[PDB]
């Protein structure tokens, strides 16, 4: 829920709340958490969210988790009011 | 969920003062845009806007709403006001050198983050302020060079905070042992004999004490020093430990 609406209504409708210890071992280890089917309300788009993650996970170190994120950087659409333009912008607005 | 926030803020604009402020606080911050209260309620100088601690990790909010939106709107210096009002130990350090307001650059570079910390003490080299660059590297990473720099701008609090991390005697050994060796090239006895008492060195101050022929008390020559009689000598004893005991009998005291 952390994950979802605090990196994914950056954009749709703000609202963060963040762990900095949490988001610091996240910036070390937070890529693998955010597949859909493992523990979720589902009904959740993560398109800031695969990407800003997967930017956290490059960062700060455990190199591994670095190309693991280089592998899940970003490749998601925005919802269906935006499918006239994020059809091309898919891959564009968010790396 | 459509990325659009139009019916909160409609929301908020319908009963936004009618009594119901926090209907519209609640339905403008949501949707991004509680400027509006700003310049209804906070140009009526609330002063803060609720700056938080720790919850979980950690968590904060600001009067830097106000605050940038007093710079955007033209209020800039009441902004740079606003980052002490919102505690900012970033726009009081950033927006605050950018707009130098020391109320709100050293109050929020006092005990500001090693990022904005480093970034004050960056940004207050140039003017000839190693003070500044020491009370900006005390968890900046720089504080055994600090303890050399603060040895320069004599800060021994701002060294205090400083020596916070490491060795907490006000310095580092350093500064006490660059200080030592002053002290034995003047000669002199007594600072020196405490100081290095202070930086635990009483042998050095043993070489000085009890053949300094001067007075000498129960630390000062009975401590490090084996003995409390600086006669060696009997000629020594009938003329300057006899002016010694001539001056401890004019001191007023009967012990030495």
């Amino acid at each position: 829920y952390y994950a979802y609406e605090v990196v994914h209504k950056s954009v749709h409708s703000p609202f963060r709340t963040t762990h900095p210890d949490t988001l610091f071992n996240a910036s070390r280890f937070l890529l693998m958490r955010l597949l859909p089917p493992r523990e979720v309300p589902l009904g959740v788009s993560v398109v800031n969210v695969v990407y800003v993650l997967a930017k956290q996970a490059v960062e700060a170190g455990a190199f591994k988790l670095a190309r693991f994120a280089y592998n899940k950087l970003q490749t998601l659409v925005l919802p269906a009011a935006w499918q006239a333009e994020v059809d091309l912008a898919s891959v564009v607005i968010r790396s | 969920a459509n990325d659009s926030r139009e019916l909160i803020l409609w929301w908020g604009k319908y009963l936004e003062s009618l009594g119901e402020y926090a209907k519209a606080l609640d339905c403008y911050r949501k949707a991004g845009d509680s400027l509006s209260m700003v310049r209804i309620h906070c140009f009526q100088r609330d002063w803060k806007a609720a700056e938080d601690e720790v919850t979980n990790s950690a968590d904060n909010a600001a009067s830097f709403h106000l605050a940038r939106q007093y710079e955007a709107s033209g209020r800039i210096p009441e902004a740079i006001r606003y980052y002490t009002l919102a505690k900012r130990y970033s726009h009081g350090v950033r927006l605050a050198k950018t707009h130098e307001l020391d109320s709100d650059l050293m109050n929020l570079a006092l005990k500001s983050t090693p990022a904005v910390m480093i970034d004050t003490a960056d940004y207050l080299f140039a003017k000839g302020q190693h003070e500044k660059a020491a009370t900006l590297y005390m968890k900046g990473g720089k504080l055994s060079k600090a303890v050399e720099m603060c040895f320069q701008a004599q800060l021994f609090d701002v060294l205090q905070h400083i020596t916070d991390d490491m060795t907490p005697e006000k310095s580092d050994p350093n500064l006490y042992n660059k200080c030592a060796e002053f002290f034995m090239g003047f000669g002199h006895n007594d600072k020196a004999v405490k100081m290095l008492i202070a930086a635990q060195q009483y042998g050095r101050a043993l070489e000085l004490c009890v053949e300094h022929d001067v007075s000498i008390t129960e630390e000062m020559a009975d401590s490090m020093t084996p003995d409390k009689n600086a006669a060696v000598s009997a000629d020594e004893r009938n003329n300057v430990i006899c002016r010694i005991a001539k001056v401890a009998k004019r001191q007023g005291n009967f012990q030495l």
